This record gives structure tokens, sequence and C-alpha cells, in this order.
């Protein structure tokens, strides 16, 4: 699950 | 007229009618997003409860799905647990700004979001707070507003 940046 | 209070944070969300209270949920590990609830706007009665995780891939788009089947004239309630724009796309955004919803479609990153209207009508309340920087949270909200039954 993509996280920031 | 009911009763209605809605509670958006970080760690917490709860929503309650005319007193009593029918979502809260305070989980570290699951809740995150946008927590919508459907009210019979003759009674009141939660007709559907949902929450989509919107911080995650594709939920906006079941979010959508969602909401495209909702009558007009129901009584809608948003309130965002931790996360509810990461992929919070385009489309999901729109639809909430024809909902009547102002933040809704300005929904940013760890923002917090708590909203009150009718699918076709005006909105009762609408509360929103700006995460100040990327590893803090928006100020939690707390809209209490009265919503006249049909
Ligand atoms: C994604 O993970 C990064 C570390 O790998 C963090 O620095 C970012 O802030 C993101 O953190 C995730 O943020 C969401 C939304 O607030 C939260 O629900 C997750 O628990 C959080 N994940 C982690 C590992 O911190
Ligand atoms: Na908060
Ligand atoms: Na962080």
């Amino acid at each position: 699950t993509p996280t920031p940046v | 007229v009911l009763d209605v209070e809605v509670y958006s944070s970080r760690s917490k969300v709860y929503v309650a009618v005319d007193g009593t209270t029918v979502l809260e949920d305070e989980a570290r590990e699951q809740g995150r997003g946008i927590h919508v609830i459907v009210l019979n706007q003759a009674t009141g009665h939660v007709m559907a409860k949902r929450v989509f995780d919107t911080y995650s891939p594709h939920e906006d788009e079941a979010m959508v799905l969602f909401l495209n089947m909702v009558a007009p004239g129901r009584v809608l309630i948003c309130t965002v647990k931790d996360e509810g724009s990461f992929h919070l796309k385009d489309t999901a955004k729109a639809l909430l700004r024809s909902l009547g919803s102002q933040a809704g479609p300005a929904l940013g990153w760890r923002d917090t979001w708590a909203f009150v209207g009718r699918k076709g009508g005006p909105v009762f309340g609408e509360k929103h707070s700006k995460s100040p920087a990327l590893s803090s949270w928006g100020d939690p909200v707390l809209l209490k507003t009265d919503v006249p039954l049909s």
C-alpha cells in the first residue's frame, strides 16, 4: 500500500 | 429535527443522532478513510453505513458507486478518520462538490472533515481543518447540527 512521498 | 453530531480526527470518528451513537471507531489498524452514513430523511433511521479507505487506491471509486445508488433526498453524513485524500481522485471530488460540500473537493493529506447534507438538497453543516505539516493532522472537528425531518 503506497505511502508518500 | 434530528440532533446530529459528527466528529472527525486522526484517531477517532463518531456520529450520533438524537443522543444515540450510531458509529464509533478509534482503531489504529482499521477504519481509515471516509465514513459515510445514510439516514432516512423522514425518521432519521440509519439505512446504510460504510467506510471507504480513500487513502488506498481505488476505494474512492467504490465510494462513488455507493453514493450513486443513494436516493435523492436521503441525508448523507461524511466523516474522515486519519486520512481520506491520498487516493481521492477528481471524479470523487467533483461528486462531493455536486453534493454541496465545500471541503470535500478540497480535501488534502491528513485533513479532518465532517459533513451533513441532503442528496439533492442543502448542506446542513460542514467543518474542515487542514493539516499544517506532512507529519501532522488537521485539528479534530466536532460538528453538531440540526437536521429537519422531511
Ligand atoms: C506511509 O508510510 C510512511 C513510512 O513508510 C509514513 O512516513 C507516511 O506518513 C505514511 O504513513 C501512513 O500514513 C497513513 C495515513 O495517515 C496511516 O494510516 C499509516 O498508519 C501510516 N503508516 C506508517 C507505516 O506510518
Ligand atoms: Na486530528
Ligand atoms: Na509522517
